[PDB]
Parts: C-alpha cells; sequence; structure tokens
C-alpha cells in the first residue's frame, strides 16, 4: 500500500545490507558468528526441512488410521516415528479438517510456524495483513485471498499460536484417490493445505 | 505491551502480499539476519521470549512495513546493547564503511567446530520450553475462564483482542516457561498452559461469525474461573 513516506525498495535494501554487513563484522569478531555457522543454517532450510516433511506425515496418517490416531494424540511423539522434529516444532498439535470443521493456523503476535513440517514461512504468514484478519474474517480471508470458499454452515476454527505448541492442519484426503501409493497422495498436499488456507489438491 | 506488533483483529492493513512463488532467502543478508539467531542465543544475547520482546519495542511504522527479518536485526541490537555486548557507536562507525565500501571483506576469523554443532542439535534436537512443576493444574478441560485485562508494559503474550474474554478451556499441555517472566529477564518461572476456544460472537461482538472459534494459548495467571 502507498505510503509517502517510504523510500525505494532498492534504497532500504541498500540500507539494510550495510547495518547487517556492520552487525555481521561485530559478532564475528567476538567470535560467536562464522561464515560456516550461517552457510550451515541457510543450508538447513533451504534444502533440507521443507513442507514434504509435513506431507509425509499427512499421507501416513491418510493411509494409517493407528498413526493418525497417535499423531492427533501427541503431534511430536508421531512425528518423531518418522524422524521428524526439532526446532520450534518441540510441542505441535495438529488438528483435523472434517465435513464439519475447518481449521486454519496463524501467530497474531509474530510469526510463529511449524518448522520441522513446514520448513520457514512464507512472508505473508509473517505479515499483518494476514494474521490481523484471519482471526477476524476468516471464512471471509479464505474466499478473498485464496479463493477457498467454506461454506457457513461449517465451522472454522482458528487457532493463534500465543505460546509455544505448534499447530498444524490435517487437511482431509481428497476424493478419488483410492488406494492411491503414499508418494501418489503426498503431491496434493501443499504447506498451504497444513496452514489451513487452502485444501488439499483436488483430483 | 500495547504495542502495535499485535495485530489480531486491525483492520486496514491492506490486501495480503503473496507472490506465487518465493525463495526462502529473499537477499544475502536475510541469510546472516536469520543465522545471527542461534548465534545471539548461545552467546546469551537473548532467550526466545526475550527475542520477541525486543522486536515489540521497535518503531511501529518501520515493523509494519519493514523486510520481516529486519526485525531480527533490530531485536539483536537491542539485546547487544542491553548486554553491553554490542557498542552502538562503534556499529554506526561500521556501518558507514560498508555503506561506503559495500564490498570491503568481513573480519578473518576461525571456523568453529561447536558452532555447526550448535546449529545441528538446536535444528534437530530443538530448544524444548516444557518444564516440570510442583503445583497440579489449577484448571481443567471444559472449564469456563475469563482472561485477564491486566496490561503489562513488559512481554506478555497477552493480544489485546482476547483480554477480558471468558472461554472454555480446551486441553492443559503441561507447565512451560513463563513469557511474562522470561521475556522480561525475570527467569523461568514455568507456569501450567492451556489452549482457550472464544467464540467469534464473544471476540467481535453480537454481528460475528455465528460458526466461528478462535482458539488462544492461555498460561495459567492469564485466565480464571468462571463456571467449572
Ligand atoms: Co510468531
Amino acid at each position: 500500500t502507498e505510503n509517502i513516506l517510504r523510500k525505494s525498495d532498492e534504497e532500504i535494501q541498500k540500507e539494510i545490507t550495510a547495518r547487517v554487513k556492520a552487525l555481521e563484522s561485530m559478532l564475528i569478531e567476538q567470535g560467536i558468528l562464522t561464515t560456516s555457522m550461517i552457510d550451515r543454517m541457510a543450508e538447513i532450510y533451504e534444502n533440507e526441512v521443507g513442507p514434504h516433511l509435513g506431507a509425509k506425515v499427512v499421507v501416513k496418517a491418510w493411509t494409517d488410521p493407528e498413526f493418525k490416531k497417535r499423531l492427533l494424540a501427541d503431534g511430536t511423539e508421531a512425528c518423531k516415528e518418522l524422524g521428524i522434529g526439532g526446532l520450534q516444532g518441540e510441542d505441535m498439535m495438529w488438528v483435523e479438517n472434517t465435513d464439519e470443521v475447518h481449521h486454519v493456523v496463524v501467530c497474531t503476535l509474530c510469526s510463529c510456524y511449524p518448522w520441522p513440517v513446514l520448513g520457514l514461512p512464507p512472508n505473508w504468514f509473517k505479515e499483518p495483513q494476514y494474521r490481523s484478519r484471519v482471526v477476524r474474517e476468516p471464512r471471509q480471508l479464505l474466499k478473498e485471498e485464496f479463493g477457498f470458499e467454506v461454506p457457513p454452515s461449517k465451522e472454522i476454527k482458528v487457532w493463534d499460536s500465543s505460546s509455544e505448541m505448534r499447530f498444524v492442519v490435517l487437511p482431509q484426503r481428497p476424493a478419488g484417490t483410492d488406494g492411491w501409493s503414499e508418494e501418489e497422495l503426498a503431491t496434493l498436499v501443499t504447506r498451504e493445505s497444513m496452514i489451513g488456507v487452502e485444501p488439499a489438491k483436488a483430483v | 505491551m500495547n504495542g502495535v506488533y499485535d495485530v489480531g483483529g486491525t483492520d486496514g492493513l491492506g490486501p495480503i502480499n503473496r507472490p506465487a512463488d518465493e525463495p526462502v532467502f529473499r537477499a544475502e543478508w536475510e541469510k546472516v539476519a536469520f543465522a545471527m539467531f542461534p548465534a545471539t542465543f548461545r552467546a546469551g544475547f537473548m532467550g526466545l521470549d526475550e527475542f520477541r520482546f525486543g522486536i515489540e519495542q521497535m518503531n511501529p511504522a518501520e515493523y509494519l512495513e519493514s523486510p520481516y527479518y529486519w526485525h531480527w536485526i533490530r531485536t539483536y541490537i537491542h539485546h547487544g546493547v542491553r548486554t553491553g555486548k554490542i557498542d552502538l557507536e562503534e556499529l554506526e562507525r561500521r556501518t558507514q564503511y560498508y555503506r561506503e565500501n559495500p564490498d570491503a571483506p568481513l573480519p578473518e576469523h576461525e571456523q568453529k567446530p561447536e558452532l555447526i554443532e550448535f546449529v545441528n542439535q538446536a535444528v534437530y534436537g530443538g530448544l524444548p520450553a516444557s518444564r516440570e512443576v510442583d503445583r497440579p493444574p489449577k484448571f481443567k478441560e471444559g472449564d469456563v475462564v475469563r482472561f485477564s485485562t491486566a496490561s503489562p508494559k513488559g512481554h506478555a503474550r497477552r493480544a489485546r483482542y482476547v483480554r477480558g474474554k471468558t472461554g472454555t478451556v480446551v486441553k492443559h499441555h503441561g507447565a512451560y516457561i513463563y513469557p511474562d517472566t522470561a521475556g522480561n529477564g525475570l527467569g523461568e518461572c514455568p507456569e501450567h498452559l492451556y489452549t482457550v476456544r472464544f467464540t467469534a460472537q464473544e471476540l467481535w461482538g453480537p454481528e460475528g461469525d455465528p460458526n466461528s472459534s478462535v482458539y488462544y494459548d492461555c498460561w495459567e495467571p492469564y485466565i480464571e474461573l468462571v463456571d467449572t
């Protein structure tokens, strides 16, 4: 949105870059930050940890009723069965979409997000536009921003991550997928479907 | 505190900006900002709750429109200055230096295996905030409770939109680090944690969505009993 007071994006980037390099130089001199530490963190969340992990959890729940029960009982412990867990998903609570209930998750106070199953959040999740509106007008927001119409008779539950409990949505399994393999099913599972802003992919 | 960061329920912030796709890191400075979190955490700049509180103290106009990882930079500097680990005047001088000399090298330094080990352990092992306490939980599933109207200036997880609102206890989780102490440098002082369900009409008034609720996590001191 227009702000006549705001510098260009290019000027903002130039200034941030200098500030960050300056701070970086000082933390390096203190011996608490190194180039390898930086590269390792980046590599993990660029290449290793991402929503393909949550997808594996989802499709196991879809194809294994006992695992699904365990997942809903204790998200952290269930995900550890798949070697999935860790930073900012130490405490996971999965919630199940049904014909009667739709779940959507938010961190209104900041940006909290279940990194071990979804990786780092997309910028829109962290930004004030989504965070402000989704607790107040979720039905309208889902329709207008995501093209996702939840009938008024269906309950929408919005989960605001104010604690270290991390909420993850188990989307409903799309129709027409009877007997599909876990690999085939995983193609239907999106980051968005595990946030609750979209259903899993149809067809 | 009652900061602008507490945006739940705020109107007029504009349409969602959602590019069809986007990289994890949009610029090299973002990678650096991100990796600075375990670095400053290990070095004792701040814990997680304190980290959040630093961001909450930003210039609100800057908060609302700056790139996300800039928030992280602000809180590192805030806590660096707070703890005396960062000299502001030196930081300002170095900022001007890298303004004028953007391709100047970073300081010579040794790599440290222990920092890689820290990263790996933190990422895959986590930093769990769950704690054992001696007191039993005060509340249980089904309890109807009311959220505190307290308005601390210091850090808390008390979104304005739920203050004074009633709600039904949905799940007790166990005890966790308490933000109102931890974020203010007063220690973990753990408290039992509950998810509480608030109807949309309770939150937003008589015209609210009759078929929507918001689930919000409440530490024990945040809530007091209405109907058991
Ligand atoms: Co957050």
